[PDB]
């Protein structure tokens, strides 16, 4: 029912990153998960 | 043992202010682990032309250090006791929240007062976090949706403190010295402004008096900041740059506000129209006609309503992602939505909202850190926590009639603000999204 | 011909605008209008009018002088 | 009080519906009144000269 | 040379300067142009199309810029120049070896 | 071979909202049955016509009764004649053209129908003909039946000064003058060249007043649609 | 997606009357399009409803227009907005016209050369429109411009009598003229479905003369709504003259009937044709003349060759925008020397006004064109 | 009795209309004078009525 | 950043109700589009005078002309036609048969059969006044039939073989429908208008 | 009424576990062991397709009534795939649990694969596929374990691009059947009655039944000009449920394992300090840890500058021969420990990931081990522990994933 973290597009430009604060957090450190719905927009985990 | 009677038991929410005013709200059940955090009315409508920002600056300086925790110690101390450390600032509320063992609760409540009270803000650190945030800034023009939504603001707000981004321009970034910050603090971050906030395994009686003990230096009492109302205009920008692939479009109406018992009629109309995207199961045969049409005819690639709340006004409407030839199409069937929902929405379709909503803020609420959000912002929002058994009885109200009374309220021969990035070409002329504000029957 | 969308290559232009229920229909009419016009009339006066001072002229001579033409002549 | 054409709006012109049916019942209203005052304002200024101001003198 | 003092005058008479145009964005749209417009890199490209809107939204309302604002007769730049002439040179290549 | 071109009488329909007077109407009607109906004829003109304008429906009744008009054929099949009735048209004096050049040494009289809408001038024209009638200026005859009037191209014309001091007595009793008589006549030949003339002003100042409504408020609706871009501003802003 | 784009009808209309991307700038020059159309519509209603009510019988025709204008109910009113419309077609046809030559929209040439033939039309349309009341000026107008055709030499004389079908204007031409004048404004509304057609091709031009894809706005409200007050303005104009002085564009003959043996003394076409008819009048020799007159029209399919300049409009061009209002003035004189009688100093006006008319356009406007490249080192 | 014959006259001694008369009365005893000339008067006579009938019309209307 | 952009005034374009950025517009919202939509309205029933005007002169053109409408109608004097005698008249381009009828001829053609009749019509319901009849004259091929002749004793037609009786019926003969009785009102109690 | 899980193991195999809470919500899950771990050569990307193929038409309901009906009462229908299983997930409240169940065996037991609706839904593929691979991890894991692996779990979880319009309705029928059984299933709940889900399982989810992952050691690279380079190097580590594990993952918090603060700069964190040492500019590093059924991999990822990829990756694994090496001390190992301890925590906070945990447990382990056995095996790990992980990564054969402009990422046998 409640709408995803990330709108997801095919095209779309990709969004930038400049800075270790905005980074960190990237780095994967698990093994992927994906997930498909009905309601929310698709998510791929580390 | 049914739904009706599920909200009935589910654990209340406790209220108790300190001597200065602050505000000591936890909702309690035997948890392992907790979140728990300050909750402050304070952000970009706060904040005027030559100190905007400075909530946003503040945020970056926050976890840097403290008096008793110079530098690194303050991020030390979290990190090997296992705990998490966030903030997040609107142009309503700025929040300092802590995640952590149920166990360190009181180290917990003393780090957050430590970090809001005693906040270093080094020549040196302001210096480095100065040209952070000015990354930050060109990061976020890649973000198209953050750039179309700040338009939207800068638009249907303009000439306010409403208009203003949360970030502050790079002149204010730039400029910005010591002073204008540790201003901006004494003025804002004040104990009847302020909201402390828990969930999971915590005895209410023990958060107050930790709170007391911590947060008791808090000024509570000249020209006490009062936010004005904001007028609302509409307008349309424009940013055309075919440079980039993909459009971003969005469209709002003055909404009513947080108070207004309104918004839970909306909420209802905003999920019959709901939300869409390209990697949606659903396609063709979901129940939003907006979301089947535009995945049968590929109009966007994505799109969702939103009821923006502030204190007397917000945005009510929708965003959408789109071919470049698509535009004009979706702004069709997304005006034909609002019209239809004005004109004839059905009982079956508006008990699908209700069906949805109900579900929406009853899972959402889910763990601790939601939990203490809705605390720490409902006691700033309503001034109160607003318990799921009242949501309930608000959205049992609403029928086919109020959702059509409502929406013809907010939506109908209504000025929307519109803003736009990218390849717009297509995107309709404002005359022509105005006339489709309205049907002629 | 040419659908909106499929006109032409335009970047990094903002374009602000008002609703028309926010403005009023004739702002500064008169204030700004006046003005306006004569600086409009006189940019574009002495190619304009030239030619029709000339046919008033051409005119006015030519009428009076197949009136006199079809006077007698004292002699 | 709300004002005069915030009045007229709520009134009369909100749904389309009642805006057309305004204009149909304004136009039968402005039709008689027009056509009565204009034809007054015509027959003042021919005081005396119209077959209607000297019928009287041969019946 | 001598027509010099003519030259000033007319650009002024003519009077696409209170526009803020530069005298190749006033030329009539023919293939060569065309092909000589698309040659044009991102910068002078994106300029001209601006100072076009600019032009075209001030003709709508009937109104030129300030004298300040004015396209001096001595900053025209001859942007279109190196593009178009290559673009007529080769045309004209080809027109003769069609012969 | 010169031209004298008449004046401009401040005629009482002159004006733009400005009707006929209608008993002049009744009067020139009569100055054209007593002196020139036995010369010119009217034939658009039928005695129904004049019902609403200048007489009664009785009255112009009573004027067509006087007239003979030939009608048929009856049952034996010829062609007799009876009382003219509202139906009829203004009966033409001659059978034909050729029978009135005869009456008249060669000039044929104008059919009066359209005489204001077919001479540049019109009533101002026909008052100046009539009027104008003198004696001819030193060095100057034209052929015995040609008279000298100064507002006929050619200076001279075939018509013998038709109008005089009382000779007809108007049926309201106005003092005759030749001047009076000549003002009437040209106010019914206005109206027998458009009898819409009333009509058509009523109409003109009923236009005039919805224009006066319609335009500024049709301009007023353009230019709220066109604020839009009337207020609009453009920024230029590369990276 | 909507029933606009949709459906193969209302797709032709929500392309060319709704959606049509037109230029932001467009000024009030491009207006008579839109008011050519409604003086199109308004002369054949009034027109059809006319039909109902006339003949085309040379003894009763006259009659005929009469009765309309005095038992017809409205007939009047019907009639003099046909007639006065006739001289608002023209007013449009030549503003619209004036408008092409001076921002160079000529450059599109099917739709120009479409736009010479509908002018053309138009014209054939009016003289035999003129002709059907069977007045004097009718009748020997009529006569004088047909029998032009007989300086042709070998085959001219036959040619007229033709035309004729008979050895003056007599009953076959009038019923003729009838038939062809219905006909005909049906065959103009085809081919000014044809210019439309090619002019959405290209889109509008503008006052500018530069390309306007930068900045275009949809047709619908922006232009819907000026046409509409344009189209009031029309209405205002043609009913000012209908109900204030509906014979002030025409001329006093007219009103009295046909007449085979009484000449008329200044024999002349309706207004709009006294430009063309002075050029006939200065060339001596008929057939030279006859060629002029033909020529004066004509050369309208000659301007797109005759540009020189690089710049497509006369905005930014002083000395064309002088020569422009030149032509201009020369043509009201033109129109005036056309009303003379031929006469000292009319004749000698008309022959100067002649030859500079085909001067300005066969060699001082191009010729300016050029010097303000030069002007421009262009 | 003629309200028109009476105005006639009143416009008659007019500065512009005794001039024109005079005009008038020079060429009457010039051809009616001379012998074997073509020359005729008309054309005096109509200056003369062109400046009498404009001043007739002026105020002529109002005795009607 | 994009933040660096801030909305230009629209101060000099503004409406006075909504200049005022710490007020909300919502007041004046209601009263805005009141005004506007007011001139829209005024202009569409403006336009609508027009119209109905246009159209109502446009479709008059088409109904009888003024020359036509002087022929609907013919008066009759009454005097003029003695008891007996039919007289006849040019009616709509056709013949218009007015008869004076005697005491007899209203008793005889008051208690005929009823039933009989090929187009069965009474008497009273013929005519307006007693001794008055007036009809317009065949309805088989068109003729016109002759007065005072036939076996019925009224009118006779000389084409086929059609009988009518006093009061204009058809009694013996090939017609289909009786000869008509036009629309007539007496005026004053000396004339008739028929039409 | 206090509530604590209850858990049932049927005879033929599956499991069924459920917590009773009285909330207003109910989630139920239904795990299979169908990851794409379970696909060969032939089938490449068939449990990518069925991830995106519920909805489509079953036996008992359609295409049509499976979106309309769960919309219907604002549900949410959820599928879930790891490299080892499936995870099938419905949420409500809880009076419509019982139409959402319907829907969730449908989906699960009887689905139809028709052949106009699988063909239909094979660009579907092309666009999961292309919005993830957006998400620069996604490649660089994707070729990690592609590169580590020789069979099993060297399988990607989307389809490759060869195998996009090709996945037949006959190889969706055959994974279903051949891997959607009951001994392969584990039927979890919230919010609903253990009896009635124990009924459910018996009477709509008794279905009859239907190669160990050789780790290889080898490296991928993907050369695409991107001014940052993404790089994992990892080694083999030990099976989940062995106690070997649990080593590895105090050795992941030890090094760092993501951050605690925002905006922070990592104080406690190994790696993060090692790095940063030497190279100041825009960089992350994390330590990596997976673990499986039959195997695990054990390292860190790298995000750093193009030309300092060298110096990063080099610094990082620097740091953990320290550790292996023996430069570990207790204060490490305890703020190591409560991480770990607060992090499982945290993660079994929501109704979500409790319900995910249920599940996992319960497919890869026999029955629920609670959250304080949990913490009790975490203190087990002796500093030692830490050590032989640690000793075991660095001599330990070695696979590696990079994706940028690599000109300065060293290969595995530049190290
Ligand atoms: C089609 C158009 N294109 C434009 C392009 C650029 C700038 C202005 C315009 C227009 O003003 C314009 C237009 C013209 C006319 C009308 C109303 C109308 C009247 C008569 C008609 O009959 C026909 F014979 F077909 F012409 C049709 C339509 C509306 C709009
Ligand atoms: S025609 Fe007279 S009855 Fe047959």
């Amino acid at each position: 029912a409640v709408p995803a973290t990330s709108e997801s597009p095919v095209l779309d430009l990709k969004r930038s990153v400049l800075c270790r604060e905005s980074l960190r957090g990237q780095a994967a450190g698990r093994p992927l998960v994906a997930s498909v719905s009905l309601n929310v927009p698709a998510s791929v985990r580390y | 043992a049914t739904y009706a009677q599920a909200l009935q038991s589910v654990p209340e929410t406790q209220v108790s202010q300190l001597d200065n005013g602050l505000r000591v709200a936890s909702e309690q059940s035997s948890q392992p682990t907790c979140t728990v955090g300050v909750w402050i009315d304070a952000g970009s409508r706060y904040e005027s032309e030559k100190n905007n920002g400075a909530g946003y600056f503040v945020e970056h300086l926050a976890f840097k250090g403290t008096k008793n925790r110079p530098g690194n110690a303050l991020e030390k101390e979290v990190e090997s006791m296992g705990a998490h450390l966030n903030a997040y600032s609107t142009r309503e509320h700025t929040a300092y929240y802590i995640k952590a063992l149920s166990k360190d609760l009181p180290k917990a409540v003393e780090l957050l007062a430590d970090i809001v009270q005693n906040c270093s803000l080094e020549d040196s650190q302001i210096e480095k976090e100065r040209d952070v945030i000015l990354q930050e800034l060109q990061e976020n023009d890649t973000s198209m949706r953050d750039v179309v939504f700040n338009y939207l603001h800068a638009t249907a707000f303009q000439g306010t403190p409403l208009a203003q981004s949360v970030e502050g321009p790079s002149e204010n970034v730039r400029k910005l010295s010591r002073a204008d910050l540790t201003e901006y603090l004494s003025r804002h971050y004040k104990a009847p402004r302020m909201v402390l906030a828990a969930a999971g395994g915590l005895e209410h009686r023990q958060l107050l008096d930790l709170a007391q003990k911590h947060f008791s230096g808090l000024s509570g009492t000249e020209t006490v900041p009062t936010l004005s109302p904001c007028r609302f205009t509409g307008s349309q920008i424009c940013h055309r740059e075919d440079g980039l692939p993909l459009a971003h479009v969005a469209i709002a109406v003055e909404g009513p506000g947080w108070a207004h018992p309104d918004n839970v009629a909306l909420q209802v109309a905003n999920a019959i129209i709901g939300h869409y995207d390209c990697t949606y199961g659903g396609g063709a045969h979901l129940s939003s006609p907006l979301a089947s049409i535009a995945a049968t005819n590929k109009l966007c690639q994505s799109f969702q309503t939103f009821n923006i709340c502030y204190a007397d006004t917000g945005l009510l409407g929708a965003h959408f992602v789109c071919d470049h030839m698509s535009i004009d199409d979706m702004m069709f069937v997304l005006q034909g939505q609002w019209m239809r929902l004005c004109t004839s929405a059905t009982e079956s379709e508006v008990l699908r909202g209700k069906n949805l909503l109900r579900n929406a803020l009853v899972s959402h609420l889910d763990g601790t850190t939601p939990v203490c959000e809705d605390i720490g912002r409902s006691l700033l929002t309503y001034g109160r926590r607003i318990p799921l058994a009242e949501w309930e009885s608000r959205i049992a109200e609403v029928d086919a009639r109020v959702v059509r009374e409502v929406c013809s309220k907010y939506f109908y021969d209504q000025c929307p603000a519109v803003a736009g990035f990218g390849p717009i070409e297509q995107l309709p002329d404002y005359n022509r999204i105005r006339s489709g504000m309205f049907w002629l029957r | 011909g040419r659908q909106f969308g499929h006109l032409t290559r335009v970047r990094h232009v903002i374009t602000y605008s008002l609703s028309p229920f926010e403005q009023r229909a004739f702002p500064h009419y008169f204030s700004k209008g006046i003005p306006n016009v004569l600086r409009r009339t006189r940019a574009c006066i002495l190619r304009v009018a030239p030619p029709f001072v000339a046919f008033y002229l051409v005119y006015t001579w030519g009428t009076q002088e197949f009136e006199k033409s079809k006077r007698k002549n004292p002699a | 009080a709300p004002t005069l054409t915030a009045r007229l709006y709520s009134l009369l012109f909100r749904r389309t519906s009642t805006f057309a049916l305004t204009i149909v019942v304004g136009a039968l209203f402005f039709e008689r009144a027009f056509d009565q005052g204009a034809d007054a304002i015509y027959e003042h200024i021919n005081e005396g000269k119209l077959w209607k101001h000297i019928k009287h003198k041969y019946e | 040379r001598w027509l010099e003092g003519i030259r000033k005058w007319y650009y002024n008479a003519a009077g696409f300067n209170k526009l803020g145009l530069m005298r190749d964005d006033t030329i009539h749209e023919n293939d060569d142009v065309k092909e000589a417009i698309r040659r044009l890199p991102e910068n002078l490209y994106n300029d001209r199309v601006f100072r076009i809107k600019r032009a075209l939204d001030l003709s709508m309302r009937q109104q030129i810029l300030p004298k300040e604002q004015w396209t001096k007769y001595e900053e025209d730049k001859s942007y279109l120049e190196p593009y178009l002439k290559e673009v007529i040179r080769e045309r004209k290549e080809r027109e003769e070896w069609a012969k | 071979d010169l031209e004298l071109h008449p004046p401009s009488y401040p005629w009482s329909h002159r004006g733009l909202l400005s009707s006929l007077d209608h008993t002049s109407i009744r009067r020139g009607f009569q100055v054209y049955k007593q002196v020139c109906s036995s010369c010119h004829s009217m034939d658009y003109v039928a005695y129904r016509h004049l019902v609403g304008v200048c007489y009664t429906e009785d009255e112009a009744k009573a004027l067509a009764e006087e007239v003979e008009v030939q009608d048929g054929p009856n049952e034996d099949g010829e062609m007799f004649m009876r009382p003219g009735k509202l139906s009829d048209y203004f009966p033409k004096p001659y059978p034909n053209p050729e029978a009135a050049r005869a009456a008249n040494n060669g000039a044929l009289p104008p059919d009066l129908s359209y005489i204001v809408r077919a001479r540049h001038g019109g009533e101002d024209y026909v008052f100046s003909l009539l009027t104008g009638y003198c004696e001819p200026p030193t060095g100057v005859s034209l052929r015995e039946g040609l008279y000298f009037n100064p507002y006929f191209p050619g200076q001279a014309i075939g018509m013998a000064p038709p109008i005089y001091n009382e000779v007809l007595e108007f049926d309201d009793g106005t003092p005759a003058t030749m001047s009076q008589v000549a003002k009437d006549v040209c106010t019914f030949l206005r109206w027998a060249a458009e009898p819409e003339h009333d009509h058509r002003k009523r109409m003109g100042l009923k236009m005039l007043l919805m224009m006066g409504l319609l335009l500024p408020l049709v301009y007023a609706m353009k230019r709220h649609k066109w604020s839009v871009l009337k207020s609009r501003k453009l920024a230029y802003r590369p990276p | 997606t909507n029933i606009r784009k949709s459906h193969p009808l209302m797709k032709i209309v929500n392309n060319a009357f709704i959606d049509l991307p037109a230029p932001s700038n467009i000024s009030s020059w491009w207006n008579f399009g839109s008011l050519l159309g409604i003086c199109l519509i308004l002369q054949i209603l009034t027109g059809l409803f006319l039909a109902m009510h006339y003949t085309s019988d040379t003894t009763t025709a006259f009659s005929s227009v009469t009765h309309i204008c005095r038992d017809v109910n409205y007939g009047w009113i019907i009639r003099y907005m046909h007639a006065n419309g006739a001289s608002m077609f023209f007013i449009c046809l030549y503003m619209h016209v004036g408008r092409g030559l001076y921002y160079g929209s000529y450059t599109f040439l099917e739709t120009w050369n479409i736009g010479v033939i509908l002018l053309l039309t138009v014209m054939a349309t009016a003289f035999m429109g003129y002709v059907l009341p069977w007045g004097q000026m009718s009748f020997w107008g009529a006569t004088v411009i047909t029998n032009l055709l007989s300086a042709i030499p070998y085959i001219g004389t036959n040619l007229v009598e033709w035309i004729w079908g008979g050895f003056s204007v007599d009953k076959a031409t009038l019923t003729r003229f009838f038939a062809f004048h219905f006909i005909l404004p049906f065959i103009i509304m085809a081919i000014a479905m044809v210019h439309l057609l090619f002019l959405h091709e290209t889109g509008s031009n503008n006052p500018t003369g530069i390309s306007s894809d930068v900045d275009k706005i949809p047709f619908h409200p922006y232009y819907t709504i000026k046409d509409i007050l344009g189209a009031l303005l029309l209405i205002l104009a043609l009913m000012l003259l209908v109900l204030f002085a509906p014979d002030l564009l025409g001329d006093p003959d007219n009103y009295t009937p046909a007449n085979p043996l009484n000449t008329p003394p200044h024999i002349k076409p309706e207004w709009y044709f006294l430009f063309a008819y002075a050029i006939l009048r200065s060339i001596p020799n008929k057939l030279g003349g006859v060629l002029a007159l033909a020529f004066s029209i004509l050369i309208l399919a000659l301007i797109p060759l005759l540009h020189t300049s690089k710049q497509r409009s006369m905005m930014f061009r002083p000395l064309s925008q002088c020569l422009f209002w030149a032509l201009v003035a020369d043509l009201l004189t033109l129109t005036w020397i056309g009303g003379q009688p031929v006469e000292h100093p009319y004749i000698t006006i008309g022959q100067l006004a002649s030859v500079l008319y085909f001067l300005l356009i066969l060699v001082l406007m191009p010729t300016a064109g050029t010097i303000e490249n030069k002007l421009l080192k262009w | 009795v003629d309200p028109l014959t009476t105005v006639r006259e009143q416009c008659e001694q007019l500065e512009k209309c005794v001039k024109a008369r005079e005009r008038l009365e020079l060429c009457d005893e010039r051809v009616s004078s001379r012998s074997q000339t073509e020359e005729d008067c008309t054309e005096e006579l109509l200056d003369f009525l062109h400046a009498r009938d404009h001043c007739v019309a002026h105020k002529l209307f109002n005795s009607l | 950043s994009h933040t660096d952009i801030k909305v230009p005034d629209f101060s000099d374009y503004r409406r006075p109700e909504v200049l005022d950025s710490t007020k909300s517009s919502k007041e004046s919202s209601e009263a805005r589009k009141g005004f506007s939509y007011l001139v829209t309205a005024t202009t569409t029933v403006g336009v609508a005078y027009a119209a109905k005007n246009v159209v109502s002169q446009f479709v008059s053109s088409m109904s009888a002309s003024a020359d036509v409408l002087a022929m609907s109608k013919i008066e009759i004097k009454l005097s003029d036609i003695p008891e007996g005698k039919n007289m006849a008249f040019k009616w709509r381009g056709k013949p218009l048969f007015v008869r004076h009828r005697t005491k007899k001829e209203i008793d005889q053609e008051a208690a005929v059969e009823v039933s009989q009749l090929r187009d069965p019509q009474h008497d009273l319901e013929r005519v307006k006044k007693p001794e008055w009849v007036i009809l317009i004259g065949c309805t088989h091929l068109g003729c016109v039939p002759i007065a005072n002749a036939g076996d019925f004793g009224g009118y006779y037609c000389p084409c086929h073989g059609s009988h009518y009786d006093a009061s204009g019926r058809i009694r013996k003969g090939p017609a289909p429908l009786n000869l008509e009785v036009p629309s007539y009102e007496f005026t004053s109690d000396d004339m008739v208008i028929v039409g | 009424h206090p509530q604590d899980l209850e858990f049932t193991r049927l005879p033929n195999g599956l499991v069924i576990a459920s917590l009773e809470n009285y909330a207003p919500a109910s989630r139920i899950g239904l795990f299979i062991k169908a990851g794409s771990r379970y696909e060969n050569s032939n089938n490449l990307g068939t449990s990518h397709l069925l991830r995106l193929a519920s909805s489509l038409t079953t036996k008992g309901a359609s295409s049509f009534k499976i979106t309309r009906g769960i919309e219907a009462v604002g549900g949410k229908l959820s599928v879930t795939s790891t490299r080892e299983n499936m995870a099938y997930t419905v949420e409500c409240l809880r009076d419509d649990v019982d139409i959402l169940m319907e829907f969730l065996l449908n989906v699960t037991t009887a689905p139809e694969f028709r052949r106009w609706e699988v063909a239909a839904l094979q660009p579907q593929l092309r666009i999961d596929k292309a919005v993830a691979l957006q998400n620069p991890q996604a490649h660089v894991i994707e070729n990690l374990h592609a590169a580590a692996y020789r069979n099993a779990l060297a399988n990607s979880l989307y389809c490759p691009d060869y195998r996009i319009g090709k996945v037949t309705p006959v190889e969706l029928h055959d994974y279903v059947q051949n891997h959607f059984t009951s001994a392969r299933m584990a039927l979890i709940g919230l919010g609903v009655s253990h009896p009635v889900l124990k009924q459910v399982a018996e009477q709509f989810l008794n279905i009859r039944g239907g190669a160990k992952a050789k780790y290889h050691g080898g490296e991928i690279r993907e050369q695409n000009g991107d001014s940052l380079v993404h790089a994992a190097l990892v080694a083999e580590s030990a099976a989940i449920g062995s106690a070997e594990a649990n080593a590895f993952s105090v050795l992941q918090h030890v090094l760092g394992a993501g951050p605690h603060v925002k905006r922070g700069s990592n104080a406690t964190s190994s790696l993060y300090q090692a790095v940063a040492k030497g190279v100041h500019q825009p960089f992350d590093v994390s330590a990596f840890n997976a673990s499986y059924s039959d195997s695990g991999l054990f390292g860190f990822y790298t995000i750093s500058q193009a030309a300092s990829a060298g110096d990063v990756i080099k610094a990082a694994y620097n740091q953990v021969k320290t550790i292996a090496q023996g430069n570990l001390s207790n204060p490490d190992v305890q703020a190591a420990k409560n991480k770990l301890k607060a992090g499982y925590l945290m993660s079994v906070e929501s109704s979500e990931g409790f319900l995910d945990e249920v599940g996992s447990q319960a497919l890869a382990a026999g029955s629920y081990t609670p959250p304080s056995t949990v913490l009790q095996q975490i203190d087990a790990v002796a500093d030692a522990d830490v050590i032989n992980a640690a000793k075991k990564f660095v001599s330990g054969r070695k696979s590696m994933a990079a994706s940028g402009n690599l000109g300065h990422t060293p290969f595995i046998d530049e190290l």
